[PDB]
């Protein structure tokens, strides 16, 4: 029921609101009220889905797809089967991400550490934001939103990107895509860099934190330390949506035409022409 | 409110440290010098880099190919140094055009191209080298020269290896900017909406998984670094509340955790599969499958959608319409 | 004729799509999932064989560690549900309960790669200095949480393995002692140090090293624990609802 | 560097799919005030009286018409091809069925080619129709023609700089980017595709495996192809103003029925008018015209989707004289 070292930290504390009555555990998992408020909206926009997947024709989990509305709705209620059902899972899926990243502040305080991992988790609830709220505000319809289907989201995207003739050169984007590559590049590398000090091989000795160092330093002329490769992380982590997102809100709002014209500004200039 | 973890507050200066390998101690160069704003938030300390012969070698091999790139680009724009900064972007060296099966390619259509990837291939080579002779020489395990090795493995794959199993170097990606870039819409439109390979789909959702877990490890060993979370290592050997606390952070909010050690296990093995799908994927392509999406469609999972327009016969079958 | 395809409706693509899906889920749940259980199991109120680790400065250690005493905890039942939290019976900080707990770690003090004890003060560590441009500390005032000026700075203890300022000494007023406090727990001023995590009366009773110039590592947490310990437990207000 | 709210969107797929046209409200006001320049059709004149070819002395195409109805094709065409520069600019001023200037037997020839269009391609052209105007725009060399290679502007009333012109080379690339919409497709889908009928646009397989045989070495499609069918759809979506959800769904290019739009059959008529157009109307007229208006392989400027549609998804939009003047077809 508990780790050999948990019973000393399970003590009363660190809830935001509510008190006692919702300060508690329920197996490994910790309640609280935001632990709550995220089952309500789970529950409601999981039972939810299931409603809108029986009146579709496939029950396929790949092919199912539970779209928004049309463009002529706008920003208004549209017909629970023709879109409605698709802004009612919106509301329980953006209730419950920031529930689940509450909860996760009264975790932090009750261990007296950071909040930095619910902070660091606002960053995909934020891109989350942009998509399915922001952007279509600033177009006008919520059906310029991405459709909940695993096989389908994709079509929208790619119908997204291609209605901007070539998505690669969307600035914004190169952004957030090189952000990727290197937060990935960079896990392996302090992965492996953490077990290559710890599991040396064969008879050999654990080395020290000297030892890290000196391999980068060796291997590349430069060691970042420790600490701050881990913010460098989180850092290199949040930049793949804070710089994607400008990337995607201004492709319509902002920017109507092809992504390659726009690096016109570059290539037209005057005394180059 | 930690203000370590956003910046460090106070800067230590030493006397330099010196880790000996089993050999090369000779054959690190240079006066390592002390940058005060990187100090801020990083380490200090800038240099020395060691030299050997694989090191030497990945810039030998990796110069000459940067070299025929360059003089190719130039070409390109008729040796014109202006119309060469404002272009770059979109100048490249190509792999053929014309189909020539295998068969080495001229110098006017791809043979720079085939002779520039050789000495970049080469270049890469001598570099893993390094980075597994580095972590023997100081006693450490290979972990990171055999994730570099998957990533180099993709490269190969996209570089060399599946323009080989379907025979046409035509098929290879370009050097320059846009160009490779634009490579990738060439690439999937041929083979049917890359949307729909299923090892696209897992290089994504590891790559994705990466971003998630380093920025999710971040936030915890900053959130416990006033506990001297960032010792990493002797958390491992002798567990401290730092990883007490990160543990029990994530067994109550997700209901399960890892340990110090193993979750630098789980971004490893999250990266490593990013390049294994990515190159499994691309072994599959042109040898064994041809239209992704028709193959998502044969088994079934391909998506379907109502008209919003009528439906729209293929011209090209009406009687008496034209080729 | 086709490339791939095989007997049946079957083709190679097929094949290795499940291979993959097994290959994952095997790693997942038969390894890296083991690999998670070496610390904290078995659980209390599908196991790997130990893992030892030889370490650089002599000895080994198996993980996880079984310490032969079992620490007694200040804390007492809530209510008689099976995952009902535990309210302190003492003084939690001193008790060291919650977030104001210790970890077993060694007495041992950590060590430089050569040898040399790593966390020591720059009265010890005469090869050290602050860099130009950051502020000197020693000799400002360090005021807590209700304003009040807790003591004097009177030296900084500088990691030497990474050459990392990890910890800062002051004199408590009217004890005549000195304390250790973390550098996270410092808003490092021009003329003061600010500390709200604890108040003023309560460094006092901060966890006292053994000796004066150098620090093991389960002292190492016994501080650092203190101080997150005050987070919640500095005032009664601090423990009950925000909003 | 950008471009300010509101804009304008339309919906051509399944709502959630993304499928549709984003215009800039500023843009296609721009664009309407240009095409509303459209001289207005000349009021309907007499029926009666004999046919011009027996009245004219040199007229091979118009014969049918009688005079009243003749001269006002003669009007209209002037309005359209050459105003600026009246009658005499095609005509010998003492001598009318003279053809001593050679925009005279070169009109001929378009006439038969605007009639052609009306009649043979109503599969793209539909009631709409083309007229003179539709490519000349006010003057006799028309805005947006196209050479066996690039040429800068591609609106050729504005001064092309040094870079820009075909002489120097090393703006090559960046005329063959603004053909492609700034792309670096190192390919010209033109002379290519549109400027003979020698060239198969589609490239992506209609089967799930490789076809044994046709699937390994020079047997094979270099990837070239996929390139250049990419390059040549950038420049039809550039030409039209519009993008590829406005004939496509992006799930599958090559796939027709739910997956394709009314408007890509209507492309898909387009190429081979345009062939149509520059093979058997265009390129011939290289023995007709003056070295000063051909290439330099002698070839005569042809059109692309952009001569007629100018930005435009459709030319003019949907601007018709079908009825006015069904002189210039459709001919039973
Ligand atoms: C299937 C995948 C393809 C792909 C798809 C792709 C996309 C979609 C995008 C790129 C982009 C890029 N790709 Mg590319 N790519 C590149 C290189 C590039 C860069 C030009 C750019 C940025 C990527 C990045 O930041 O990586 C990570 C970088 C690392 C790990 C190195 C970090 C270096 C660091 C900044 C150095 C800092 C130190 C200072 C120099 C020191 C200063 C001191 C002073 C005194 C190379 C060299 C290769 C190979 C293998 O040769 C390659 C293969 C591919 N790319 C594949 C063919 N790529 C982006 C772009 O904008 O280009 C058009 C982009 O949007
Ligand atoms: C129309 C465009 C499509 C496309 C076409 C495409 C293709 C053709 C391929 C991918 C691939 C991939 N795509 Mg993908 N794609 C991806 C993401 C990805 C990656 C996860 C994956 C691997 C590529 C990589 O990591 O290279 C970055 C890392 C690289 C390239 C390795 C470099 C390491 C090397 C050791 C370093 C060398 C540097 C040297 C120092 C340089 C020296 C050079 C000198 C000598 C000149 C996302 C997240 C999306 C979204 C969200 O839309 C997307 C959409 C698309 N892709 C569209 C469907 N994509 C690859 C794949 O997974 O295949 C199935 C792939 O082959
Ligand atoms: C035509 C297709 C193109 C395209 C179209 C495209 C568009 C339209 C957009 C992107 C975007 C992006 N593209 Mg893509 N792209 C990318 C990569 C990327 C991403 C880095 C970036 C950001 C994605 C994002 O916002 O996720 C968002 C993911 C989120 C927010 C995750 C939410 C998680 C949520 C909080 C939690 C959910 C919890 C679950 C319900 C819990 C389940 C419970 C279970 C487990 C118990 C690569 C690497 C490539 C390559 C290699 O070719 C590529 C090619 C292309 N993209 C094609 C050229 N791309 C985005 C961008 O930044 O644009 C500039 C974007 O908007
Ligand atoms: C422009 C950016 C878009 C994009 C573009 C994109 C591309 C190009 C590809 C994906 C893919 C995926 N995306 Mg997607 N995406 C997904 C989820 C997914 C997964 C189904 C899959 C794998 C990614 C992964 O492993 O991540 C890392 C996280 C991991 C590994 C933790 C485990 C999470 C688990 C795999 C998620 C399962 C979700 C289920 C649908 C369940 C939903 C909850 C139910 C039970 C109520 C969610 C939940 C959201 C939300 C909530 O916004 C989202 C938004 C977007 N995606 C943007 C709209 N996505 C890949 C795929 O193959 O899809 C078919 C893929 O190739
Ligand atoms: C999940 C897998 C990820 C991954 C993993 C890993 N990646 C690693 C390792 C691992 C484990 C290392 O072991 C190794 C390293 O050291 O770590 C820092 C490495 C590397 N990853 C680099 C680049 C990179 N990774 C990318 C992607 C991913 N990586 C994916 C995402 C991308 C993208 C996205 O494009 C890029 C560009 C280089 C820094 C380095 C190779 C150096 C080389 O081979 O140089 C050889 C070439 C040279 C030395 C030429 C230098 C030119 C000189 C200046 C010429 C002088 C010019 C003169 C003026 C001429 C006249
Ligand atoms: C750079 C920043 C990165 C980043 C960072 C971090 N990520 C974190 C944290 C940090 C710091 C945590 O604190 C938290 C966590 O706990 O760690 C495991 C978390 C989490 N990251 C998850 C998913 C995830 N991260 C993604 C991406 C990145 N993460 C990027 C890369 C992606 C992508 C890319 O697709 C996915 C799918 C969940 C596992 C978890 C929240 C679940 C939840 O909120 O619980 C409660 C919610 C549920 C249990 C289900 C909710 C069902 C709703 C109501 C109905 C569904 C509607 C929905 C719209 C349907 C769409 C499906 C359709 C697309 C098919
Ligand atoms: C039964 C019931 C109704 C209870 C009520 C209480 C309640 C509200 C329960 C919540 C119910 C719900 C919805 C639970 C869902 C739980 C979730 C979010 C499940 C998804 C988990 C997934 C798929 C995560 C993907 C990320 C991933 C690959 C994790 C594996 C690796 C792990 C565990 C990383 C976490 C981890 C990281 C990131 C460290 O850095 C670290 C550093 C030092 C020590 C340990 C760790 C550590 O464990
Ligand atoms: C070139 C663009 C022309 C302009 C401008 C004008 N005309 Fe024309 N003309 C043109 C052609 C190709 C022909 C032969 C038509 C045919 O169907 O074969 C003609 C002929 C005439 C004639 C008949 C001359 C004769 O056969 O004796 C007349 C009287 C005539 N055109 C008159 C005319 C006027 C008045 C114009 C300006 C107002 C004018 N034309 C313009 C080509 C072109
Ligand atoms: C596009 C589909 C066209 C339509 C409709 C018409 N014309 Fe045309 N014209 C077109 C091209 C590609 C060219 C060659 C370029 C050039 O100007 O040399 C032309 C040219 C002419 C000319 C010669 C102008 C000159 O070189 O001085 C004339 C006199 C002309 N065209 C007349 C003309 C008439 C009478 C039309 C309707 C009946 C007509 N054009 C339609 C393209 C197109
Ligand atoms: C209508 C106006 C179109 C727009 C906008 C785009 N394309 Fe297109 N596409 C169109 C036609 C008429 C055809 C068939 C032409 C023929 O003669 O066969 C195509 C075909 C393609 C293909 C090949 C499909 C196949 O069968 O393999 C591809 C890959 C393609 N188109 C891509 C594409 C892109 C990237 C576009 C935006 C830049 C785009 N198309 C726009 C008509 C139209
Ligand atoms: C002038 C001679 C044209 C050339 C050259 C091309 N097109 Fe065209 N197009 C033209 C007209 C007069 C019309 C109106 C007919 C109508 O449908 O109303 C069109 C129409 C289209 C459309 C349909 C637009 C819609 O329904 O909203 C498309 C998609 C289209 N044309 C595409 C297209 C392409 C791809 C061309 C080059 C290959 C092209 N057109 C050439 C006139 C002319
Ligand atoms: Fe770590």
């Amino acid at each position: 029921a508990l780790l050999s070292f948990e019973r000393k930290y399970r003590v009363r504390g660190g809830t935001l609101i509510g008190g006692d009555l919702f300060d508690f555990w329920v197996g490994p998992y910790f309640v609280g009220f935001f632990g709550v408020s995220a089952i309500f909206f789970i529950f409601l926009g999981v039972s939810l889905i299931g409603y809108a997947a029986s009146q579709g024709p496939t029950w396929d989990p790949f092919a199912i797809s539970i779209n928004p509305p049309d463009l002529k709705y706008g920003l208004g209620a549209a017909p629970l089967l023709e879109g409605g059902f698709w802004q009612a899972i919106t509301v329980c899926a953006l209730g419950a991400f920031i529930s689940w990243m509450l909860r996760e502040v009264e975790i932090s305080r009750k261990l007296g550490i950071g909040w930095h991992v619910p902070l660091a988790f606002c960053v995909p609830i934020f891109m989350f934001c942009v998509l399915q709220v922001f952007r279509p505000l600033l177009l006008g319809s919520w059906g310029h939103a991405f459709p909940y289907g695993i096989l389908s989201h994709l079509d929208w995207v790619n119908n997204f990107g291609y209605q901007y003739l070539n998505w690669h050169y969307n600035p914004g984007h190169m952004s957030s895509v090189s952000f990727l590559f290197v937060n990935a590049m960079a896990l392996g590398l302090h992965g492996g860099l953490i077990l290559s000090v710890a599991n040396p091989g064969d008879g050999d000795k654990v080395k020290t934190a000297e030892h890290e160092n000196q391999y980068f330093r060796d291997v590349v002329g430069y060691s970042i330390g420790a600490l701050s490769i881990h913010r460098l992380g989180l850092f290199l982590a949040s930049n793949i949506f804070l710089t994607g997102a400008f990337g995607t809100i201004a492709s319509g709002p902002f920017w109507t035409r092809g992504w390659p014209e726009w690096w016109g500004w570059w290539l037209d200039i005057p005394f180059w022409s | 409110a930690d203000y370590q973890t956003i910046y460090t507050q106070i800067q230590a200066r030493g006397p330099h440290i010196t880790v000996s390998g089993e050999w090369g101690d000779n054959d690190r160069v240079g006066k390592p010098f002390y940058s005060y704003w990187l100090g801020k938030i990083g380490d200090a300390q800038i240099g020395p880099i060691y030299l050997g012969a694989s090191g030497i070698a990945a810039f030998a091999f990796g110069s000459t190919a940067i070299l025929i790139i360059l003089f190719n680009m130039a070409a390109e724009v008729h040796f014109d140094p202006l119309q060469f900064f404002r272009q770059f972007f979109w100048l490249g060296l190509y792999p053929p055009k014309a189909q020539y099966g295998m068969g080495i390619p001229p110098l006017h259509d791809g043979g720079w191209w085939l002779m520039a990837g050789l000495f970049m291939t080469l270049s890469l080579g001598s570099w893993w080298i390094r980075v597994y002779s580095r972590a023997r020489a100081l006693g450490l395990g290979t972990h990171i020269a055999w994730n570099f090795a998957a990533a180099i493995f993709f490269v190969l794959c996209i570089g060399c290896i599946h323009p080989t199993l379907v025979g046409s170097w035509s098929e290879g990606v370009p050097f320059g900017i846009w160009p490779h870039i634009d490579w990738l819409t060439a690439f999937s439109i041929r083979y049917g909406n890359f949307y729909y390979c299923p090892w696209h789909g897992f290089s994504i959702g590891f790559a994705y998984g990466c971003g998630l877990l380093f920025a999710a490890h971040g936030a915890t060993i900053l959130a416990v670094a006033r506990f001297g979370g960032d010792r990493e290592i002797e958390q491992i050997t002798d567990r401290g509340t730092a990883v007490e606390r990160a543990a029990l952070f994530w067994r109550w909010t997700i209901g399960f955790n890892a340990t110090i050690e193993s979750v630098h296990r789980w971004g490893w093995f999250f990266s490593l599969m990013v390049m294994v799908s990515a190159s499994v994927g691309i072994l599959l392509t042109g040898t064994f499958v041809d239209n992704w999406y028709l193959w998502c469609v044969k088994h079934g999972a391909a998506p379907d959608y109502p008209a919003y327009l009528p439906a729209t016969p293929d011209p090209a079958s009406l009687p008496g319409a034209p080729k | 004729m086709y490339h791939g395809a095989l007997a049946q409706h079957l083709d190679i693509a097929q094949l290795v799509w499940y291979a993959q899906w097994l290959v994952i889920w095997t790693v997942v749940l038969l390894y890296l999932r083991r690999e998670d259980r070496r610390e904290g199991y078995p659980l209390v109120e599908e196991l790997p064989y130990p893992k030892t680790f030889v370490l650089p400065h002599g000895g080994t250690v198996t993980v996880p560690r079984r310490r032969p005493e079992t620490r007694e905890l200040k804390l007492a039942q809530t209510d008689g549900f099976e995952g009902a939290p535990l309210q302190p019976t003492g003084n939690p900080l001193v008790d060291a309960v919650g977030p104001a707990s210790y970890a077993e770690r060694a007495e041992v003090v950590d060590a430089t790669v050569d040898g040399k004890a790593k966390i020591v003060p720059l009265r010890v560590a005469t090869d050290f200095s602050i860099a130009e441009g950051d502020v000197d500390p020693r000799g400002l005032p360090v005021v807590a949480a209700d304003g009040v000026e807790a003591g004097t700075v009177t030296d900084l203890w500088v990691d030497r393995s990474e050459h990392y300022f990890r910890y800062l000494e002051l004199s408590v007023a009217g004890s005549a002692r000195t304390a250790l406090i973390p550098l996270g727990f410092c808003d490092v001023k021009k003329d003061k140090i600010v500390v709200t995590s604890i108040l003023s009366e309560q460094f006092a009773n901060v966890p006292r090293l053994q000796s004066r110039d150098q620090i093991t590592l389960r002292e190492e947490d016994k501080v650092s624990a203190y101080y997150a310990g005050g987070l919640l437990y500095a005032t009664p207000e601090r423990a009950e609802s925000l909003l | 560097c950008f471009e300010p709210p509101p804009a304008t969107t339309t919906q051509t797929g399944f709502r959630g799919l993304s499928m549709g046209e984003v215009l800039h409200p500023a843009t296609v006001k721009a664009k309407k005030e240009r095409d509303a320049q459209y001289p207005p059709a000349l009021a309907a004149v007499k029926a009666e009286g004999p046919p011009v070819s027996q009245v004219y002395k040199n007229v091979k195409v118009l014969g049918n018409l009688t005079e009243a109805e003749f001269l006002r094709t003669m009007t209209a065409i002037t309005e359209w091809v050459s105003p600026q520069e009246g009658c005499t600019y095609c005509h010998d001023e003492n001598n009318l069925a003279s053809e001593a200037k050679y925009p005279y037997v070169v009109a001929r020839r378009m006439l038969e080619m605007t009639r052609a269009i009306n009649t043979n391609w109503t599969q793209h052209v539909a009631q709409t129709g083309v007229t003179c105007y539709t490519c000349h725009r006010g003057t006799p060399l028309p805005p947006y023609v196209r050479y066996l290679e690039p040429t800068l502007p591609l609106n050729n009333r504005e001064t092309p700089t040094h870079v820009e012109r075909v002489e120097t080379r090393s703006g090559y690339v960046v005329r063959l980017a603004k053909y492609t919409a700034y792309s670096a497709l190192n390919y010209d889908p033109f002379t290519m595709f549109l400027a003979n009928d020698k060239r198969q646009v589609r490239v992506v397989p209609q089967t799930a495996l490789p076809l044994v045989g046709v699937s390994r070495g020079k047997e094979r499609r270099p990837l070239s192809d996929a390139y250049a069918t990419f390059a040549l759809m950038m420049s039809i979506s550039d030409s039209l103003g519009t993008n590829c959800t406005f004939c496509h769904n992006a799930q599958t290019f090559e796939s027709w029925g739910k997956k394709s739009t009314p408007q890509r059959a209507i492309a898909w008529w387009g190429i081979r008018m345009v062939r149509d157009l520059n093979m058997n109307y265009l390129a011939p007229l290289n023995a007709s015209l003056p070295a000063s208006r051909l290439g330099r392989q002698g070839e005569a400027p042809q059109a692309d989707c952009r001569t007629c549609h100018q930005g435009v998804t459709k030319p003019l939009f949907g601007a018709s004289r079908l009825k006015d003047y069904p002189e210039l077809g459709p001919i039973k």
